[PDB]
């Protein structure tokens, strides 16, 4: 390690454990393979690291003699999908760390973990996965001790309109003090990534409330030009999170999946049945009041 | 024995509280302890924050526990410890008195065999939660508040007095976090179920009057404004300087005059900083009220962005930003058309109903009544023969 | 089953209930079918009374549920079923008045045993005109429904009239549903009400 031969050490030790196992204890085996993953971060093959992580089962972590090992292991899997810039995977891993008994009970240890889940979940691509998980975060009473963190998630959980140089100005002197997703020369590209997600968050809000909005007005909203607005709408319909049709003359961008005749009419039946019910219940409470008065 | 101690307190007391003091001596002797309950209430009203009170109750508490009403004894103690400013004193006193009660009921409940003492446990317990909210322990208070609530529900009837004490712990907790909406709703529950009995002062009522109004103006969905003016709290507190302009704001919100609200708030925002830090909200609040209210009073359910612009005194840009907030808040649901410059509203939230609104809806029923009668006249005439 | 009961009509605040009988009687119910326990009481109508509030207390020391009030109208009046059903609730009133004990409406419907159901039909020999059969039958029911609506709706207009000219107390809870009649209300000339015409042309 102390030598400039650290990369060479990645080669020797990774090959060795494919030939060597023996009868050693589970704690020792785990420790070599985590060391090797650490030497493969330094070698610059994170993908190689992944293959070594799938050797030890995750079921092997469930007992408390390996409790410390579980912590380092997840944290290595954070670094590895971070490097490839998959923030959905990094979001899920820090959640594994949170549920582990050492982190959860010690007051100090959960703090930086809870702050990091939250920063990464927002950076995730809007999935069905991101949805279920963000509103789990709110259920917890841990979250309420933190205040900078509480407010960061609180925007995205509800539906509202916001803009990027508002987010940018506000959260820059605050969260550039904390690392991971900020500062640096490659983590400014993880900050950079929140500009698209802020834009994507607006597109979802606008989708629900407007069904026809002008494409010329949409550009103003997002703070973008017409080209860029187009690219954001395209990629968001593709994932299956919105639906739209854009009219290039610039008259309308229409967010809606057009409804069948049968769909609109089935809702009209539902109103009629409910109106007949309302008149009934009123009629019974009128009979009551004649005795009272 | 006790005859001596009543006499030394008396000498020390003001000649104000002297004729009231006498009645305790007479009644104890004659053993007519219902007139004893009346005398204690009378005494306590005008001597709430005198130091003779707490001393005096100490004597009485040790002697009777079931020779006067359980409900009567415990409520005296609660009003005392509100007025006690040493909070440490409060926490201790309460725990010892509750224990006594817990031991007391194993034997007494069956001997009397018609009297329950387990109603007393609750009355005390509510105050134990209050006392922690004084020493600013939110955690400890919250734990007692979930338990108070489940007990309340288990009984199949509640006294007024218990549920009153329950809404009191609640109120003080919510206003510390400084949550407006949560507070307002709770306070309504407390006010209605309240006793006729005065053991609540004018000061308290007026303090609650000032908090409830802050809550409604700085709220985001409280259109129960009319309820304060048609409920004694705010209607009869109008007479101090504070409660002229405050009352008016609420009157302004309903009719939707933007000028009147604006003008009054400029003067008052300096003086009181609670309004001053929620200003964004306060100014938009009246705008939200007029937006929902235009839809109600129209038969149809769609408005031009031109109409909205006039009504709130906003540009066309800011008309759209205002509908988008409103929906987000959950006042209105519908659709926004920017390319037809409509908002097609699909549901409006319920709200309270006053006289004016009664007639508005009445009239619309008149047309629909006719439509049913004459459509039914046409159906009578075809297949008059076939009705077998 | 009956319970011995007396009601004084001069002064309505005096009544007879025999507490002894009810326990005995329940025991014999267990003979019949021991899946029966006291869940309330029938009243003989023709309507709700506010003296029913006081009767109600007595049957809370029998039941495991909030007691049932069933008006069996014995003269069989109503345009549907001739029973209203209520349950006693204790609640705070939000119109600034104290905690009332009050009877809030529960809807009435029927379900029956399979066995009972063949008997009901067995005694009966009507062809029905208040249930649906053939084309002609459904025209008769079509007209009946419309006239039903006319009757209830008329009553709403005159109810509104009473509050502001005779002075029934405002009750926010009742008028609140009537607002929702307006918001769920159909509209004319919308692309929903044009689908409505196009579907007629299809059929």
């Amino acid at each position: 390690k102390e030598e400039g031969k650290i990369d060479e050490a990645a080669d020797i030790l990774c090959e060795l454990q494919v030939e060597t196992y023996g009868s050693m204890e589970m704690s020792e085996k785990i420790q070599f393979i985590l060391e090797q993953m650490e030497l493969s971060i330094l070698k610059g093959d994170y993908s190689q690291a992944t293959v070594l992580s799938r050797k030890i089962l995750k079921k092997t972590f469930k007992n408390p003699k390996y409790e410390s090992l579980k912590l380092e292991y997840y944290n290595l899997l954070v670094k590895i999908s971070l490097h490839k810039r998959e923030y959905l995977e990094v979001a899920q891993y820090l959640q594994e760390i949170y549920q582990t008994d050492a982190i959860k009970s010690d007051e100090a240890k959960w703090k930086p973990v809870l702050s990091h889940i939250v920063y990464f979940l927002v950076l995730s691509p809007y999935g069905n996965l991101q949805n279920d998980l963000i509103h789990k975060i709110q259920n917890d009473n841990n979250l309420k001790k933190l205040e900078s963190q509480e407010s960061l998630v609180k925007l995205f959980t509800t539906n509202e309109l916001m803009r990027w140089p508002i987010v940018q100005k506000t959260y820059e002197p605050v969260l550039n003090e904390d690392d991971l997703a900020f500062g640096g020369e490659a983590n400014k590209h993880h900050w950079e990534d929140l500009q698209k997600r802020v834009i994507e968050h607006n597109l979802r809000v606008i989708s629900e409330y407007y069904s026809r909005i002008t494409l010329l007005r949409l550009n103003e909203l997002l703070d973008l030009t017409e080209s860029q607005t187009e690219t954001y709408i395209s990629d968001l319909v593709n994932q299956g999170i919105i639906y739209a049709k854009v009219n290039r003359p610039a008259k309308i961008v229409n967010f809606e999946k057009p409804k069948n005749s049968s769909q609109l009419l089935n809702e009209w039946s539902h109103n009629v049945d409910e109106l007949l019910e309302h008149i009934e219940t009123i009629g019974h409470l009128i009979t009551k009041e004649e005795i009272m008065h | 024995e006790i005859d001596t101690i009543l006499s030394t307190l008396r000498m020390e007391a003001d000649p104000s509280l002297h004729p009231l003091f006498e009645q305790f001596e007479k009644f104890y002797e004659e053993k007519l302890w219902f007139q004893l309950s009346e005398s204690l209430t009378k005494f306590f009203d005008d001597a709430k924050s005198t130091p003779l009170r707490l001393r005096l109750y100490d004597n009485f508490v040790s002697k009777f526990y079931d020779k006067i009403n359980q409900l009567s004894v415990v409520k005296y103690l609660l009003a005392s410890l509100k007025d006690s400013k040493d909070f440490d004193e409060s926490l201790k006193y309460l725990d010892d008195l509750k224990a006594q009660f817990q031991e007391l009921d194993s034997k007494k409940q069956r001997n009397n065999g018609s009297k329950d003492h387990g109603d007393g446990i609750l009355l005390i317990d509510s105050e134990i939660a209050r006392t922690y909210l004084l020493k600013n322990d939110l955690v400890k208070a919250r734990d007692l508040l979930d338990d108070l609530e489940k007990t309340l529900d288990k009984k199949d009837s509640i006294p007024l007095r218990i549920t009153n004490s329950f809404y009191s712990t609640n109120s003080q907790y919510f206003k510390f976090k400084n949550d407006f909406n949560s507070f307002y709703y709770t306070s309504l529950l407390y006010l209605s179920t309240l006793e006729p009995s005065t053991s609540i002062t004018l000061a308290e009522r007026q303090q609650l009057a000032y908090d409830l109004s802050i809550s409604a103006l700085l709220g985001d969905k409280i259109y129960n404004f009319g309820e304060l003016l048609h409920h004694p709290i705010m209607e009869t507190i109008v007479n101090d300087s504070n409660y002229d302009w405050l009352f008016q704001l609420l009157n302004a919100l309903t009719v939707g005059d933007f000028d009147k609200f604006d003008s009054l708030i400029k003067v008052q925002i300096s003086k009181i900083p609670i309004l001053a830090q929620h200003e964004s909200f306060l100014r938009q609040k009246i705008c939200l009220m007029t937006l929902i209210e235009t839809v109600f009073v129209k038969n149809i359910r769609m408005l031009s962005f031109e109409d909205i612009s006039k009504a709130t005194h906003l540009p066309k840009d800011n008309v759209e930003h205002l509908v988008m907030r409103a929906i987000s808040l959950g006042l209105l649901k519908g659709s926004i058309d920017q390319v037809n410059e409509l908002v097609t509203i699909s549901w409006v939230q319920p709200r309270i109903i006053s006289g004016d609104q009664i007639t508005k809806m009445k009239d619309r029923l008149v047309e629909w009544n006719d439509q049913v009668e004459k459509l039914g006249k046409k159906m009578e005439a075809r297949g008059q023969s076939i009705w077998v | 089953f009956a319970l011995p009961f007396e009601e004084d009509e001069k002064n309505s605040d005096v009544w007879f209930l025999d507490h002894n009988y009810i326990e005995n009687m329940n025991e014999m119910c267990k003979k019949i079918n021991a899946k029966e326990k006291l869940i309330g009481w029938y009243h003989s109508g023709p309507k709700l009374r506010a003296s029913d509030l006081k009767i109600n207390e007595l049957f809370k020391k029998y039941t495991q549920n909030n007691p049932l009030l069933l008006i069996v109208d014995v003269k069989q009046q109503g345009v549907g079923l001739p029973t209203d059903a209520y349950v006693a609730i204790e609640q705070v009133k939000d119109d600034g008045t104290s905690t009332e004990k009050t009877f809030l409406h529960l809807p009435c419907t029927i379900e029956a045993e399979e066995a009972e159901e063949i008997g009901v039909e067995h005694l009966l020999r009507d062809v029905r005109d208040q249930a649906a059969g053939g084309l002609s039958i459904r025209l008769t029911n079509q007209l009946k429904s419309l006239k039903g609506l006319q009757s209830k709706l008329k009553d709403v207009v005159e109810y509104l009239d009473k509050v502001i000219n005779k002075e029934l107390p405002i009750n926010h809870t009742i008028l609140g549903k009537l607002q929702d009649v307006f918001n769920l209300l159909p509209n004319l000339g919308t692309p929903d009400d044009d689908e409505i015409d196009v579907e007629n042309h299809d059929r």
